[PDB]
Formats: structure tokens, C-alpha cells, sequence
């Protein structure tokens, strides 16, 4: 089974059909005005009319700004991009900072296109070039098709076709009690192998068998496949497919991002608009998760403010736990959460707050069993208590370890004497920093 | 109007240096032991992939078993030099379509009561919405990929 | 282009002008030695 | 006898993490002293290791020079033994030319979790007897050989194609995978080094194979998560994993990868080994890769992380800011700390005997005694480096036991940093700078 | 004849047999207690036992710190690896500097291998080869010593032809390498025609046929370069190799692991055997804090070599730190991982004998009346001042035709060639000219 | 008159270090006159670089700007003279973006320390006189010298490389007979009717050829490193050379002396401007001057006490002690009028330029006013006015123009200061 992570309870925000919050709905709990906040977001994700807008999530550590980042990609689900990203991955060695956040900005948004296939496939047990009954003027003989033999598990039947196909057949080396499949939409025939009824014809042979095919000779399905504008971008400056020098010698030598010119990425939003326009296609526009915000350089907030105001753009969710912090790239330049006045202009902030004691039991609870663990009421009104003193990452932290001590020890769920035992191997950053303090001589 | 066009005076070599002086001839019978030596000769290959001593054990070109790789074909690339690699990709190519097609409609049901991966099962490039097989299947990406 | 006066060298550099072996020569001028062949007989081919 | 490559160091008495089945810690066993309360919690984050239900879970070491820290890591990467991923690197070996420090991380914690899968199997192996071919398509017949049975196979057309091309010849030893019908050489037999004599620039002898001539099972492979995003990187990627050269792995590639190992298990074709990652002297990592582990620790496969620091408060590489142990407060309280404590007398004694057993050296318990002052006056680590000096002092006097006059001599020689930074100060302005 | 240089006068450590050093011996004079420390330090490597221990020698500027380095060189001689490299070093732009250490850790560790080399050479008398397809080729030698007949496997055979040799050419077979060379044709045949291309070399005077035991010196450093990266496979001869440049590339761990592995093989079967050799970091305080970090690793492994250090400076600031100061230069947290040994400054006596050492080392006849001058001059100024008078001293005793150093000598060259500290005071008084 | 590429500059007047047997320097010759005491020191080791026992040594010329220390350096190589190798470069050159500071050294060292080798050729020169060639192929031709004639029957290599170079009758032509390249040094002048013009060899036909060659200790090094790695000492692409490699390239050149089948010819490395090297740079120096196959290398410097780059500790010369004590010192003094009158005179020979004795009066002092190199710039600047007046020789007058035109330096400060607020960020 699936193992188990920081926020994997993490279900869904937790509201009525009213909008409001529910106390404990979802896996969340508390929060109750940014939960509803985030409502509000959701709602403007799935409307589809706008570009670019931001939010950025407050509040200091440990108090559930990325819970409810997660919480709202829930809400949207599978079928539209949510792509997170930390404020450290600008820094490439390969390609400049700017170019890194264009990227994650195409990224957010989808494309989702669909298409028929048709293929034909089978053993093949003739090849039977058909004659016509007189030539034409003063030729030896004339074609008009060839029938070809196919067989499968289902059945057999002749396909009849263009004698073109003939030269084909030799340009493979196609013989009968081979395996092949001819795409129904391009002509062209491919050759798998030898059928696998011929395995035993020698002690030896050079070639892997294939097992003969399943269902008709002719297969027909539709398919929907989605991709991000990323993609288009990616596949375009970089072609693939080799048969000439500029392909082959492109892939021998080792791969590298590009910095991907303006133009390309206005031809392609050219050609995906004609798609749109003819039904072919329909957009899905995301939501990039810019985690950890505070570490991105002066030049790259002042990027973000030509790139939030594109029509283009996806929604983007920030966040930060900083307090008046000095913005990384500057000397001296001190600014709320650690973002430049004129970005955090552009930005509706949700203000995210500490939880109370009786909160954090909740939660640990909601911790407890779904990391399959059972405590005692007397333990839980322990763990909680030492939440209330230290820190709900702590509290939570002490968990598995405890239930671990008490298998080593016989019984079936976390106890008292567990907890202080716990507590008494692992320190917390409160107590560890006091212990520094006392003794700086040596370190 | 045509370009200048120049030539310089050949670079002289002395026969002392063309005989005595390169470091790829005087070492040879050196150099050949780094050769033997070496983790990528077909005798270590077998002996490390299918002759170890713990159930559990872990061993490198364990990965040969699931890209298409012999260790004779692992051998050559890594000693032939630049064309053995020329060749290896041109055949990689032509191998694709056949894997596609494969992965692609023969995808029901496990081959063995659900057991085992087959050969190529670490190959996942193909799997891609928009990989030259599919894009070459599918007459209509074809268009986005200009 | 290097000139060196001994017949061996004279030899090497001699294959280095016409290419170094028919395969690496092929594979760059045709693509690879398998359409090097075919290339040869295309003549022959209506949809090559 | 014959000195292989691997031989005598730092921590090499360390044979495991001494523990009774209750996680109670011995008071001297599998090469370790004291440090009880640091020992039982590596016993049981080494229990939640072993169990791999809980993810991204990292623990940290602190405590002064000369306590133990790295000993308990290389302790308990020997109780957990192979078979499990461990991953050991210093901090300051993220710092790489070719890829970012996100990049080295990344690669630092997909490199210790481990895929395994059964693979099945066939192959031939032995010595090759005779090849016949005639022509009516070619029609052959090829004699092969292992020491237990000699034995001829009807082979058809393409493998006769095949070992023409691979010009095999009787003596030569050879193996065929008839699932996939490709030949490979491995050598000639020794049985058969004597038909020439002056042999090519490459050819290698073997032993005739042994057994069954056609041996048929099930192989179990394990494989690290990092080689599959590898050979995906790029159209001959594998050659990358020896040669280093691997460049930013797009993000794609990974998530694709991960899909297709939750796909596995939920078949069953394949399971999931969670490892660990060891970062010794970790006080330095950078600001931003701090803030990289932040939500790296987050995956649903993720390894455990078990970091080393030795620094009190200090300022955080990267910034102007002080803070515990060099780390920011955003990643401590994600952690969870274990402290060493500074040694007795009576355990620095034990230490040092452990060391002489491990040396293979004898002392008089007057020497033991004068060496564990010194090693109590000044580091452990300098009493740890004077037993050898002093052995190879008794070798030149023709003695056997090392004595107390042995310790002293060596004492006279070898200064350690408190007598040697006095005397610089005697002589100072001859030194250059300060 | 060699060249003389700033060392070429030591040759070793010069203690007697006890360990004690004498007074001057081998071309060092005095130092007795900070030398007979390097006596200890050359038993322990020629223990073989130990793996990454490690050394400092400090101390002011030209008290011997390198000279004493190269002595141990000397006492281990040509059979150990001896790898000096200097700080600066680490600075590469192709790789990143943690890996330009490990690079030169494994440089100083060296296989030493055995093999019987077998050498074949004259005119060719005949070529045979010998069913349906070449089995073996026999050829015929000639010398004016007498002929020989061998058997060649058919990888020879194609060497032989892609040389272009036919009957009449002379010869070389080096039948262990299979290495083949044209050396021209022989000068009977020289009369085939008036002028053709070829060059006529005559029969040869030697033996068709020569034997010697060999031993090949290689270390791990090169299994790993020549391993990782495809080796290129053109004798020249293939236009391929013209187009990818080379580069130096981080070498992964894994590849490590497997050579480790193979060469634990041969050591065992008995083909190969193992030296521990010597690294000496020169100029170490050159080293960067992160470089100084990592060393707290790689001097752990249970695979690494002894390692020498050597610094002059007193209490400066740690490279990479903005900040903090020193002893040495190096940080306390690896101070305490080497043992440390003194250097001394001279007094007038020995600078007395180092300088006539020197003058009878470089060639140069000195007079009594005069050596008394350049010791005095070297209390003034500094011992490596002294030995640089020495030459254009004896260059203008030549020049006014006499064979031995006089007084007026070294006193004309005092005033032509400037000191270092006469040559600031002149900067403090011009001080607004430059 | 036509022009080379080396037209005139700043040392060109330099035509050696010059002086007497017993290197006394004599007061003014081959261009240079004045500082003694630094062309005698020079002189000292000129002779230590000729006679190339001693390596691994180095010197260190400092004094003021404009006091001769390049001047005597720039004179040294050109007494030392071609066919030992001499390098210069600006200590700002090492700092490459495509190879390592270290390596940039490590490379300037060995480019400047050469291996010489001495080997014998089997060489045909003549005119040819006739060529026959048949329907392989057999063919035959008659070689002239002014002294004698032979004919030679052709094989077949030799047919195809006479037929490939089109060869006629009446070409003198030279072979390499070991490798079958021709050369052609143009046609004999009795049938240059009906191209170069040339008359027939002397000597024999066929000479046995003995040659002196030698190539660079770096030059080995490149070669070694690529497929054709002679490229890379044209291209500059020889990006860091694995040390391994140089490790087995001195080990060979050792044997090759001891076994005598070749000599080394050491050198000398100039590095100009060396203040701007860091201390890593330094930190290497320190120790690359201990090989058996360092070169000598002259170092030239102008600055007092300074900081040193790369750090924030302060030494004489922006060198720490650490090299200094490595090196001597070979100190520059500032001229007297007498000098500086002569040195002008001597650039007034070198530019072709006349002038009166009170013209040469004025352009001293002012020399003693503003330093030399201002001065010597005038001259040029003084005889474009006089030819633009039709004169001849420079008067005081055509002087006092160009003084009023073309600033130094201090009175260029001085008419900056009463515009202080005009110029940008002071
Ligand atoms: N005891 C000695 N006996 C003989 N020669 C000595 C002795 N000590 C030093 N020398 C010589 O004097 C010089 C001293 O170089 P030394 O080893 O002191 O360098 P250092 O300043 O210690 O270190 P570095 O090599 O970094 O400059 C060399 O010429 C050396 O050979
Ligand atoms: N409102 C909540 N309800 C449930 N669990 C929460 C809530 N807020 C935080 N948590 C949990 O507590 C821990 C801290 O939350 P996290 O999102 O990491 O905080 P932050 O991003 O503010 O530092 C996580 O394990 C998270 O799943
Ligand atoms: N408890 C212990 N048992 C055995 N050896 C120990 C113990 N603690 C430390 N050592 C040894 O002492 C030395 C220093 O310990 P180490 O863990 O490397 O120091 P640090 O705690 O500063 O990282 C090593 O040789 C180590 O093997
Ligand atoms: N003795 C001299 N003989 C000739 N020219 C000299 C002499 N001394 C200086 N110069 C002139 O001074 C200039 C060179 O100045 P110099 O002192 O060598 O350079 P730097 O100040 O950069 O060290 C040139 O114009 C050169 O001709």
C-alpha cells in the first residue's frame, strides 16, 4: 500500500453548498475565513475568464498555508494542471532565471485534443498479387491489387490493396507467418516479427517471437490526449524523428534547455487558437503553485509583473513565512514578507493564523488515524499539551516513534508512559537552542 | 565575385616525434591492462548479473535486463568509440515504432498472472502524448509539431 | 594539415583526405551504411 | 596476506549499532561506548527505517567535536546493512559545475529509494565445439560444451547469419538469452591457449561453464529510482550513469517515472525499498537549498534524511542571519533532534581499546593509562593517532608492547593544536598574514 | 646532463638505522627533531596498514617544509606513488573542486602488475594463411642472426594488413600487445626500381626473437578516467573521432564501486598487487572552507591514501569565510584531524653548510674568505637569498677569468641583484612615485 | 616606400642590450643608452639564460613608470636572438573564461622550454629534362644538375605522384624519396620561354640531407591530446590538459636525453605587468619554479606598496613575500637631462626626423617637465606640422604648436578642475 506523507489527509476544503466552512470537513480543521478564501479561488479557477490574477498565502510556519494550496488542487482535481514549483528552482545552470518562470507560467496550462486511430494487424498467411484477365497495350502482364491474408485470435480475412504496397513488402522483410500492422490513416506497413506458433521450428534462432494478436484484424478507438503549451514549445524547438545529419548529430550530443524565442511561442498560440476556433480542441487553464517565494532574486519579482499582466497567463498562488526581511539581490532593501511593495501590490493577500489547543489535538488526532496508529485519551491529552508548549510539527513528529516503542514493548496503542518517554530521546528547536546557548565554548 | 581562398604551409612532424613521441603507441602494452581491467567486459557482466551469491543482492547492468542491451552490445559501445554509437541509435529508431505499436493496442491484461517485467520495460520515452511514434500514428498532432 | 617524411605516415594521412573507413565515410555522406546500400539502387524504386 | 584495496581507518571498528531485541543499548559491543541515550535513538528511527510505511521523515545529530555523530551514521548503516539504499555525501559536494544545487539534491534523494522486480529467464553458456553449415536458405548445426555435458543444437538461418558476423570459432566461450536470440563472446578457454602465438590485440581466457547447459529461473533485480529517470533523460541516456555527465533531468521525465512506479505496485510486477540519505556536515548547505529540503521532505517517496552538524548558533550560509546549529527555523521544526554528550574517562579508556584491538597493537595498562590523560587534556582524535605512531616507534626499538617511554616519545614529536598555535605566538611576525 | 635545481641536492631523510637523524647526511643539514617525525611518518606508510592518516608540516617561510616533503619521496623511491599537487589547483572550470580532490585521492594509489615481454622482428620471408575461412596465418622472419616461423590468430592478421605489409618489409611483433610496425621495406629489394616511394631500411643485426619480465605501474585514478567515458578507438584512421572534443566530467560513484570490485578480483587470483602511496597537498591554506570540509570525509575512507599537508602562514582569515580567523590558516574542525609537525628557523652555522651544500651541488669553487660572506649576508637578508648569489657570483669570477668565488665577487653581485626587504625600504621613501 | 606589417613603434629603436665583452655597459648603443647598473644586472643574467644549467630561477625588474624596465627586457630578447625560446605575455592574459588560471601557467611555462632533435633525409634535386609514362603502368625520366645527369625507372607509387603534380620538362623540381611528396621551385631559365624563374642545382642529384629541428615542450603535449590534436596549438581550443598525460611526456623527455637521442634547450618566460596576477596565481609560481624544466622567468613591475589582488593584505611590489623571496631584484632609475636629450635623439633616428640644436633644447626640458613619453610623442606630432608648412627641419615654434594642442596628463587635470560640476560622478 501507499506510504504516507506531511499531507496526506488532506482531502478537499471542507465547505457547504453556502461557502461557509465547516469546523472539521475533509481532513482540514480551523482556519475557517481563509478556508473560505480559498473558496472564493476555487471558483475563479473553474470560471475560465481570467489571466494572470494572484493570491498570496501569510502567515507563519507551521499554520497551514501549504495544506490549503494542496486542499485547493483537490477541489479542482485530475483534469486541470496544477504544477508546483519552489522559489529555488529559478537558479539553472543551464538557462537564465527569467526563462525557468516562463516556462512553469505555459506549464499551467493545457491543451486537451482528441482523435481517431485505426490500425490493421495480423499474421500474415498469403501474399496473392492479382492479375487482370488481359494486359493493358503492348505490355506482358498487369496488377490491379494485391490481396493480403491477415489472421488474428478473432478471426481471418483478406485485405485487398494498392500493388504500390508490393515494394514495401520487400523494403521489409515481410514473408509469410510473419506478424505486421498497417496504419489505417498513412498506408505505410511495418513488420513485428515471426508469430510465436513458429517458436519450436528450430533449437535456435535469432529472433524474438511475438505472440499473435488479439481481437480484429481491423481496430478502431478514440483517444483523448492532453497536453500543456509546454510541451508544443518544447517539441518544436527541439525536433525529433532523425534522418539527416542536423537530427542525428543533435542527438548523439547531450541535451540542453534553450532559452525559447518570443516567436515561437506566438506561432504556436496562432495554430492552437485555429484549433479552438474548429472544435478540434479545448483549453484548461491551470494554477502554478510558486512555493517558498522569498528566495526568488529582485530581478525575477520584477519579471513577474510584466508576466502577471499577460492576457496568457495562468492563476499563481504564492506563499511566504517571512516577516520584514531584506529582498534577496538588494543591499539593504527591507519589505514586508520578504516581496518587493510594488509586487505585493498586485496581490489579493489571505491571511493564514496559529491554531489553539484544542485545535492541535484535533489535528493530531486526524494524524493519528490515518498514519494508522490508536492512542489513549490520557496519552492524546498529553501530545497535545507538549503541541501547546513546543510546535504542531513537533507534536505531530512524536507519533510513529512513540507507536514504535510501544510494539517494542507488547501493546497495541500509544500510552502515558510512551509520550514521556518519547520526549525524553528527541529534543525540539526550542530546547535544542537552549542547550547551545549554555555551552557556545565549544562548537 | 568569389571569397579569398588561402592556404597555409603544412604543420612539419619530425619522424622522432611521429615514432617515438606519441603517448597512444609507446604505451600500448600499458594501456592494454586499463582495458582489461576494466567492468565492462562480458566475462564481469555475466558473473555480476547472473552469478551472485544473496537472493537480494544488489548488482549494477542490472538495467541491461530491461533496456533491449546484451552485455556484448554494453561491451563494444563503451570501446568501439563514436560510430558503434552512430549505428546503436540508427537501430534504436527503427526499433521504436515496433514498441509503440505494441505498448500502445496490445495493452490488456498481465502476461503472466501478473508477474515480472518483460524486456524494454524501462523504454517510457515512447508512452508520451506527443513521441515521434504516436506523432507519426495520429494524424492530427502532427499539425502541432511544425 | 600535417606533413611528416616517413612512408607509414604518408599512408595515414593518405586514408584521413579520402575518409577514414568506408562505414564512418558512408555514415555521414548517406546517413547510415543500410541507406547507403539502398541509396545506391533507388533508381530502381517508384516510392523510395 | 596480500593487502586489498579496501583496509584500516576512522570508522571501521564500528561492526553496527549496539542493541539488545528490547532497543536496550549495551554498555560496550559491535565496536561502540557509551552515547546510550543517542543509541536507543538510532534504534528507533533505524526500526522506522526498516518498516518504510512514513515518508520524507528526517532526523538530525548535533552535539561537540569528537562524540560520536558520524560514528553512529556509519554505525547504523551497517546494522541496516545492504539490500537497502544508503547514501552517504558531505554537504559541501551539492556545489556542482554542470547542474544546480536543486539539481545535485534532487538526484542526492532519487538515488536512495530502490525498485525491485523479477525478471524470467533463460540463457546457454559453454564452451563452443563445433560449427557446420552446408548449402541446398543455409542449413547448419552447432556443438556446444560445459564440463558436466557435451550437446548440438539445429539452428536456423539468422543464427547462422549471426555467428558469422561474431566469427566464433571451436574453443571460443559463448553465451546466447534465446528469448531475445542475440550472441555474446565472453573469452577462450584456457584448455585451447596454445593455437597461436602471437595473439590479438584483445582476447581474454576463461574456465569451461560448469552445470546445466541451458539453465532456466527467476532473477530479482533492484534497481535505484535515479537510473530510471536516467536512461529516460536522453536516446543513449545509460551511458550517463558511469560518466556523470547528466544534465537537469527535465521535470516531466521524474513525475512520468513516478507514475509508472505507483503503477507496479499497485500490479505487483515491482515494490518499493525506502533508503536513507546521509548529508554529513550538512551547516553547510546554502540558504536556498535550505529552502529546497522544505519541500522535498513532502513526497510521497521520499527517503528518510539523517543530517550531521557540528556549530552552535551561527550565521546561516547565504545571509546575514544567525540561527541554531546554522539551520533556518523553518526546516528545525521538521526535524527531530538527537544530541551526543562529551565522554568519561572510563569511556575514553574503552574507546582507545577498541582501537588497539582493531590495530592489532599491545599496551601496558601504565600506557593506557598516561593515553587516555592526553586524550582527556586534549581531542579524542589525538590519542586515537598516537597508538599507531607508537607501535611503529616500539618496531625500530625491537620491543613488542607499547610502554609508557613509547608514549612520550611520540608525545615529543607529533604536537597536537593547543601546544603547536602557542608556539606560532613565540614566533609570530616570521609567519606570513596575522 | 640534468638540469639542477631548487631541491636536487636532498636525497632522503639521512637518519641511522636507530631512527635518530644525524647532523648532516643525505644533503640536509639539522632540523634533527622536526625530521626524525618524517622517519615515523615513512614506517607507517610502508606499513601498508593504514588508510587516510594525515600530516602537517608548519612553519615560517624557507625552513623546509617542501625539502622534507621530497626527502620522504626519496626514502619510498620509485616503486610508491608520490602525487604533489598545490592548492591553487582545485580551481578547475571543467569540474567542480570536490572533484578534482577525489581525482588526485585516487592518484595516489598504485597497481603494480607482471607480465613477460615477447618481442618478434626481422624481414618477412613468407605470408600463408590457412575449412572455409581463415583459421590462423603463418609468417617468416629473417635477421642476420637466423630465421624463425610463427602462427598469428587472425586479429594479428588483419594489423598486419592494414599496416599494408607484404613479403620483403622488416618488421616489428609484440606478440603480448599485439601491437604491429612497419619499419620499411628491406634494402635486398632496395634495387626493384631506380625510384619508388618506399624507404629501405637494412636487415636487422638482433635476435628474431627477444624475452623480458616487465612491470607495468598504473594507478586507480587511471581505471577510472580510461573506463567512464567511451574510450575513443581510433588509432587516428576514422574521421568520427575529429568531431567531439574532449573534456574532464564528474565522475559518478557507482563507476568507483565496480572498479573498486574488479580490482579486489585480480589482487585475489594474484595478477596484480597493491601500493599505497603518498598525496601532498602543498600550499594548503590556498584551499577553499567548502574543499576544507570535504576533506573531513574523504581523510575517513577506509580506501584513502596518507596525505601530506604543508602551510607558512600564522592566524589569517579562512578563505571563503569573509570572517573568521585561524591557526595555519585551516580550520580548527580539520586541525584536529592531522597530526602536526614543527619546522625551525636556522642559524648562521647551518646556513653555512646549506650553502656550501649547495655550491658543490651546482658546480661552483668557493674560497673560504667569500662563503664567510654569503653567511653573513644571509643573517641579513634570508637563507634562499644567499643561494641565489651563488651562480651569477661564479659567472663573473668566469668572466674576469678566474675558477673560484673571491670576496670582490659577491660583493660587486650584493650590489647589482636586490633583496626584497632593501627593496621595500627604497618603496616607503619614492612612496609618491609608483 | 613599401610597408611592412612591423612598421615603426614604441621600442622598435631597441636592436639589443648592448655591451663590451667583460659586460661593461657602454654609455649609448644599439638603441638604448643610460641605467647602468639594470643593463649590466641584465647582461648577468642573459649569460645565466645562454648557458641553461640552472632551472627553475627568476628576477623580478621594478622601478618607476618610464625608467626603461620593459626597455631592457624588449632588448634581451632580441640579444638573445632566435632558436631559444622566449615568451611574453601581460599577467591580464591568464585570466581565461575557457581554461584554468593554473592551467594558463602551467601551459605559458611550457611553451617555453624546447626539445631539440637532429634526424638525416634522403632528398633528390634537379631539373627535369624528360618523362615517359605507358598504357599497372611503368614509366622512366632524366634529372639534370649543372654537374650531371642520370635516368630512373619509375615505380609505381612514384607514377602516380609525378602525374597527379603534372610535371614538364625544363621544372626544378626537389623529392622527399621516402614519401613520395614533390616540390617545385618554379622553371630553369633556359626554357623559361614557351611561373618562377631559376637556375639548375649544383651537386649531385641525390643528396643525403641532414636536419636540425625542435619543437616546444607544450607542442609534445597538444599533439598527444586529440585525434589531431595539432589543431588545438593553432585554435586555442586546448582546454585543460590532463595532468596525467604531462606526467608521462616528462618522463619520456628524461629518457630521450639520457639515452642522448635528443637535447633541451630551455627559455625564458616574460611576464609583463605581474602586480595582477591573484594569489592563487602566485600560490602556483611559488612551486612551478622547482621543476628540473621551469624556464627562467623575468618579471617586470611599477607599483609601490599595494594590496595585493585578491585579498586585503598589503606587500611591496603587489607581490606577497612568499614569491619575492624566490626571486632578485633589479631596481630602474629616473634620467638625467643628458639621458633624456639622448634618448630623443635616438627616437628622432629611428622616425627619420631633423631637428635644430634649441629644438632638441626645448623638448628636453619639457620631457623633465611632463616625463619622457609625452615628449617622444611630440616628435612625431612635430614633424607632421613642419611638413603641413612646407619646412624642413623642427623649430622651436612647430614644438610650441604641438605643446598647445595636444595635453599631458597634469595640465589636463588642472583645466578639469574649473569644470567640476560639467564631467559626470566625481
Ligand atoms: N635542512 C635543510 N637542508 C638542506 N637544504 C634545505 C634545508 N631546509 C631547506 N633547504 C633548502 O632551502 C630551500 C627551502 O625551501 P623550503 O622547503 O623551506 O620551502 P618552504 O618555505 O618551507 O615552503 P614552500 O615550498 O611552500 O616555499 C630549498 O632550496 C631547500 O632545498
Ligand atoms: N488546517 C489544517 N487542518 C489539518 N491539518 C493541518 C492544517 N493546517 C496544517 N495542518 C498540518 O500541519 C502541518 C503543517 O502544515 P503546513 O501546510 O506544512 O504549514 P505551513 O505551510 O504553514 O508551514 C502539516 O502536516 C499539515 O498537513
Ligand atoms: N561511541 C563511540 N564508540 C566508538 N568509537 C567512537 C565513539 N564515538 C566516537 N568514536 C570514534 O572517535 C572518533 C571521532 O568520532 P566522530 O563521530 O567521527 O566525531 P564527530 O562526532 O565530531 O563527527 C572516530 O575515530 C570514531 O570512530
Ligand atoms: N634606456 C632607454 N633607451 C631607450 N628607450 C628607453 C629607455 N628607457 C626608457 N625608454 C623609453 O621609455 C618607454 C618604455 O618605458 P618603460 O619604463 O620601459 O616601460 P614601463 O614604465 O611600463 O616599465 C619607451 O618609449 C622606451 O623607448
Amino acid at each position: 500500500t501507499q506510504r504516507i506523507a506531511s499531507h496526506s489527509h488532506v482531502k478537499g476544503l471542507g465547505l457547504d453548498e453556502s461557502g461557509l466552512a465547516k469546523q472539521a470537513a475533509s481532513g482540514l480543521v480551523g482556519q475557517e475565513n481563509a478556508r473560505e478564501a480559498c473558496g472564493v479561488i476555487v471558483e475563479l479557477i473553474k470560471s475560465k475568464k481570467m489571466a494572470g490574477r494572484a493570491v498570496l498565502l501569510a502567515g507563519p510556519p507551521g499554520t497551514g498555508k501549504t495544506a490549503l494550496a494542496l486542499a485547493i488542487a483537490q477541489e479542482l482535481g485530475s483534469k486541470v494542471p496544477f504544477c508546483p514549483m519552489v522559489g529555488s528552482e529559478v537558479y539553472s545552470t543551464e538557462i537564465k532565471k527569467t526563462e525557468v518562470l516562463m516556462e512553469n507560467f505555459r506549464r499551467a496550462i493545457g491543451l486537451r485534443i482528441k482523435e481517431t486511430k485505426e490500425v490493421y494487424e495480423g499474421e500474415v498467411t498469403e501474399l496473392t498479387p492479382c492479375e487482370t484477365e488481359n494486359p493493358m497495350g503492348g505490355y506482358g502482364k498487369t496488377i490491379s491489387h494485391v490481396i493480403i491474408g491477415l489472421k488474428t485470435a478473432k478471426g481471418t480475412k483478406q485485405l485487398k490493396l494498392d500493388p504500390s504496397i508490393f515494394e514495401s513488402l520487400q523494403k521489409e522483410r515481410v514473408e509469410a507467418g510473419d506478424v505486421i500492422y498497417i496504419e489505417a490513416n498513412s498506408g505505410a506497413v511495418k513488420r513485428q516479427g515471426r508469430c510465436d506458433t513458429y517458436a519450436t521450428e528450430f533449437d535456435l534462432e535469432a529472433e524474438e517471437y511475438v505472440p499473435l494478436p488479439k481481437g480484429d484484424v481491423h481496430k478502431k478507438k478514440e483517444i483523448i490526449q492532453d497536453v500543456t503549451l509546454h510541451d508544443l514549445d518544447v517539441a518544436n524547438a527541439r525536433p525529433q524523428g532523425g534522418q539527416d545529419i542536423l537530427s542525428m548529430m543533435g542527438q548523439l550530443m547531450k541535451p540542453k534547455k534553450t532559452e525559447i524565442t518570443d516567436k515561437l511561442r506566438g506561432e504556436i498560440n496562432k495554430v492552437v487558437n485555429k484549433y479552438i476556433d474548429q472544435g478540434i480542441a479545448e483549453l484548461v487553464p491551470g494554477v502554478l503553485f510558486v512555493d517558498e517565494v522569498h528566495m526568488l532574486d529582485i530581478e525575477c519579482f520584477t519579471y513577474l509583473h510584466r508576466a502577471l499582466e499577460s492576457s496568457i497567463a495562468p492563476i499563481v498562488i504564492f506563499a511566504s513565512n517571512r516577516g520584514n526581511c531584506v529582498i534577496r539581490g538588494t543591499e539593504d532593501i527591507t519589505s514586508p514578507h520578504g516581496i518587493p511593495l510594488d509586487l505585493l501590490d498586485r496581490v489579493m493577500i489571505i491571511r493564514t493564523m496559529l491554531y489553539t489547543p484544542q485545535e492541535m489535538k484535533q489535528i493530531i488526532k486526524i494524524r493519528a488515524q490515518t498514519e494508522g496508529i490508536n492512542i489513549s485519551e490520557e496519552a492524546l491529552n498529553h501530545l497535545g499539551e507538549i503541541g501547546t508548549k513546543t510546535t504542531l510539527r513537533y507534536s505531530v513528529q512524536l507519533l510513529t516513534p512513540a507507536n514504535l516503542l510501544a510494539k517494542i514493548n507488547g501493546k497495541d496503542s500509544i500510552e502515558k508512559e510512551h509520550v514521556e518517554e518519547i520526549s525524553e530521546l528527541f529534543y525540539d528547536a526550542k530546547s535544542s537552542a537552549k542547550i547551545l546557548a549554555d555551552q557556545q565554548d565549544k562548537y | 565575385w568569389s571569397p579569398f581562398h588561402i592556404s597555409l604551409k603544412p604543420y612539419h612532424i619530425s619522424k622522432f616525434i611521429y615514432r617515438h613521441g606519441q603517448i597512444r603507441v609507446f604505451n600500448h602494452s600499458r594501456d592494454r591492462w586499463l582495458r582489461v581491467l576494466s567492468p565492462f567486459a562480458p566475462d564481469y557482466i555475466q558473473r555480476s548479473l547472473f552469478h551472485r551469491k544473496g537472493i537480494n543482492e544488489e548488482s549494477c547492468f542490472s538495467f541491461l535486463r530491461f533496456i533491449d542491451i546484451s552485455p556484448a552490445e554494453m561491451a563494444n559501445l563503451m570501446l568501439q568509440g563514436l560510430l558503434a554509437r552512430w549505428l546503436a541509435l540508427f537501430l534504436s529508431l527503427k526499433a521504436s515504432y515496433r514498441l509503440h505499436q505494441l505498448r500502445s493496442w496490445g495493452a490488456p491484461e498481465g502476461e503472466s498472472h501478473q508477474r515480472y517485467l518483460r524486456n524494454k520495460d524501462f523504454l517510457l520515452g515512447v508512452n508520451f502524448p506527443l513521441s515521434f511514434p504516436n506523432l507519426c500514428s495520429c494524424p492530427l498532432l502532427k499539425s502541432l509539431v511544425f | 594539415d600535417s606533413y611528416c617524411n616517413d612512408r607509414s605516415a604518408e599512408y595515414e594521412r593518405r586514408v584521413l583526405k579520402e575518409g577514414g573507413s568506408l562505414a564512418a565515410k558512408q555514415c555521414l555522406l548517406n546517413g547510415a551504411p543500410e541507406l547507403a546500400a539502398d541509396w545506391l539502387n533507388r533508381r530502381s524504386q517508384f516510392f523510395p | 596476506d596480500v593487502t586489498r584495496i579496501e583496509r584500516i581507518g576512522a570508522h571501521s571498528h564500528i561492526r553496527g549499532l549496539g542493541l539488545d531485541d528490547a532497543l536496550e543499548p549495551r554498555q560496550a559491543s559491535q565496536g561502540m561506548v557509551g552515547q546510550l541515550a543517542a543509541r536507543r535513538a538510532a534504534g528507533v528511527v533505524l526500526e522506522m527505517i526498516r518498516e518504510g510505511k512514513i515518508a520524507g521523515r528526517a532526523v538530525l545529530i548535533a552535539g561537540q567535536p569528537g562524540t560520536g555523530k558520524t560514528a553512529i551514521a556509519m554505525g547504523m548503516a551497517q546494522a541496516l546493512g545492504p539490500d537497502t539504499p544508503f547514501t552517504a555525501i558531505a554537504g559541501s559536494e551539492i556545489f556542482s559545475l554542470e547542474m544546480s544545487k536543486t539539481e545535485a539534491l534532487t538526484q542526492a534523494f532519487r538515488r536512495s529509494i530502490g525498485v525491485r522486480i523479477k525478471e524470467e529467464t533463460e540463457i546457454i553458456e559453454g564452451e563452443v565445439v563445433e560449427i557446420q553449415i552446408d548449402r541446398p536458405s543455409k542449413v547448419g548445426k552447432l556443438t556446444l560444451k560445459t564440463t558436466e555435458m557435451e550437446t548440438i543444437y539445429d539452428l536456423g538461418t539468422k543464427m547462422i547469419e549471426s555467428l558469422t558476423k561474431d566469427k566464433v570459432q571451436a574453443g571460443d566461450v559463448i553465451t546466447i538469452d534465446k528469448a531475445t536470440g542475440k550472441i555474446s563472446k565472453l573469452g577462450r578457454s584456457f584448455t585451447r591457449a596454445r593455437d597461436y602465438d602471437a595473439m590479438g590485440s584483445q582476447t581474454k581466457f576463461v574456465q569451461c561453464p560448469d552445470g546445466e547447459l541451458q539453465k532456466r529461473k527467476e532473477v530479482v533485480h533492484t534497481v535505484s529510482l535515479h537510473e530510471i529517470d536516467v536512461i529516460n533523460s536522453r536516446t543513449q541516456g545509460f551511458l550517463a550513469l558511469f560518466s556523470g555527465d547528466t544534465g537537469e533531468i527535465k521535470s516531466e521525465v521524474r513525475e512520468q517515472i513516478n507514475a509508472k512506479v505507483a503503477e507496479w505496485r499497485e500490479e505487483g510486477k515491482a515494490e518499493i525499498i525506502p533508503g536513507v540519505l546521509f548529508i554529513d556536515e550538512v551547516h553547510m548547505l546554502d540558504i536556498e537549498s535550505f529552502s529546497f529540503l522544505n519541500r522535498a521532505l513532502e513526497s510521497d517517496m521520499a527517503p528518510v534524511l539523517i543530517m550531521a552538524t557540528n556549530r552552535g548558533i551561527t550565521r546561516i550560509r547565504g545571509t546575514s542571519y544567525q540561527s541554531p546549529h546554522g539551520i533556518p527555523i523553518d526546516l528545525l521544526d521538521r526535524l527531530l533532534i538527537v544530541s551526543t554528550t562529551p565522554y568519561s574517562e572510563k569511556d575514553t579508556k574503552q574507546i582507545l581499546r577498541i582501537r588497539c584491538e582493531e590495530e592489532d597493537v599491545e599496551m601496558s595498562e601504565d600506557a593506557y593509562t598516561v593515553l587516555t590523560r592526553i586524550g582527556l587534556e586534549t581531542s579524542l582524535r589525538y590519542a586515537i593517532q598516537l597508538i599507531t605512531a607508537a607501535s611503529l616507534v616500539c618496531r625500530k626499538r625491537k620491543g613488542t608492547e607499547v610502554q609508557v617511554d613509547d608514549i612520550k616519545r611520540v608525545y615529543s614529536l607529533f604536537l597536537d593544536e593547543s601546544r603547536s598555535t602557542q608556539y606560532m605566538k613565540e614566533y609570530q611576525d616570521a609567519f606570513l598574514f596575522n
